[PDB]
């Protein structure tokens, strides 16, 4: 067949941010995973489930690409049985994740100077994201015990929170674009495989 | 698939505020995530708005809608803006890979 | 899950010697090597770090540790370098990343004064 379009992925011009993170489905395809993994352009490669040596003699049932920005001091939550901010109101793997993780410093896109505040977070929610779950509302967070009216003030937060992008920010608070491949295998023939 | 911008055309003087509003419509998808261009008044290329500062956004996503407020209007304001909604997300039956844009408010602002 | 590499920068005079360190945080996962790559000022790839009579790569597999030492320095070291650890098999472990996986260290500024 004919090859994935993981460039449409990794090198869109755009990116969102992790609240509402992008997910497209890979499919019927050849997939070249080591195009990727033996690349100087990606700060982390980790793999859950299956080693990224292997990766092009497996095929897979369908594959999942996720997409979005967090900082550098959160790509560690990008993984399985992390917790955090991030993980727990924004992206979250689940514990039998089975799929790679590949971010990369975006310090040069995703900066200006005075800072960059367009990308938002989610702060508070009142329950732990399930996993692969996404977010999209923007109701007020009912903080204490006085409700909230759609009003933000005194116990009533806005739920979402931007980052602040600049290019004299150490690497923890440097903005990184992260890409979260997750495979499924079933019982069926596989749509994505492998040379 | 297509986001309403109101109004089209409104003028202001320097100092008071302008508010756009938008709503995506025609969608079975929610209002994922959103930007907005301006062109200045004597040029040929839309800027990506900056938020967060002078320029507020508002988005609502119970009404799929969202609205950008401006302030300390100076005569460097005048142009036209445009929303963009757009969103990448797949599953089961629910997909929607739309990137859309408003009619365009043109703004006039005057001199002190 | 964290590559912690100390210091972020160095300056030092022609002559003297430097020691890079970079070291896995909060970890249980096996380890298989951690290979070191210099990209010098002004350009934009990176250069395995090869044997070298001034170069030393020290491993403390049971610390997670591993760090650089450059000794006779010269201007031509000037640079960043960074460290990148490579995860082995961690057998019957769901949270351990599989075998070849790799992280970078954050990198290390070092200027060297002629
Ligand atoms: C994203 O784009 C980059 C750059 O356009 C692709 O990698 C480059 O591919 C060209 C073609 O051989 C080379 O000139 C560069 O040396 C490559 N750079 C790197 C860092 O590999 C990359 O393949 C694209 N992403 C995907 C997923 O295909």
């Amino acid at each position: 067949t004919n090859l994935c379009p993981f460039g449409e992925v990794f090198n869109a011009t755009r990116f969102a941010s992790v609240y509402a993170w992008n997910r497209k489905r890979i499919s019927n395809c050849v997939a070249d995973y080591s195009v990727l993994y033996n690349s100087a352009s990606f700060s982390t490669f980790k793999c859950y489930g299956v080693s990224p040596t292997k990766l092009n003699d497996l095929c897979f049932t369908n594959v999942y690409a996720d997409s979005f920005v967090i900082r550098g001091d959160e790509v560690r939550q990008i993984a399985p049985g992390q917790t955090g901010k991030i993980a727990d109101y924004n992206y979250k793997l689940p514990d039998d994740f089975t799929g790679c993780v590949i971010a990369w410093n975006s310090n040069n896109l995703d900066s200006k100077v005075g800072g960059n505040y367009n990308y938002l977070y989610r702060l508070f929610r009142k329950s732990n994201l399930k996993p692969f779950e996404r977010d999209i509302s923007t109701e007020i967070y009912q903080a204490g015990s006085t409700p909230c009216n759609g009003v933000e003030g005194f116990n009533c937060y806005f739920p979402l929170q931007s980052y602040g992008f600049q290019p004299t920010n150490g690497v923890g608070y440097q903005p990184y674009r992260v890409v979260v491949l997750s495979f499924e295998l079933l019982h069926a023939p596989a749509t994505v495989c492998g040379p | 698939a297509r986001v309403d911008q109101t109004p089209q055309t409104i003028t202001k003087e320097t100092g008071e505020s302008l508010t756009i509003n938008c709503v995506l419509r025609d969608s079975n998808c929610a209002l994922a995530s959103t930007d907005w261009y301006r062109k200045k008044s004597g040029s040929t290329n839309e800027e990506s708005i900056s938020k967060g500062g002078r320029y507020v956004e508002t988005v609502n996503s119970g009404s799929k809608s969202f609205s950008l407020r401006i302030n300390d209007l100076t005569v460097e304001d005048s142009g036209t803006y445009r929303c963009n909604a757009w969103d990448s997300w797949e599953t089961r039956q629910l997909k929607c890979d739309y990137d859309v844009y408003g009619g365009g408010t043109v703004v006039t602002v005057n001199g002190p």
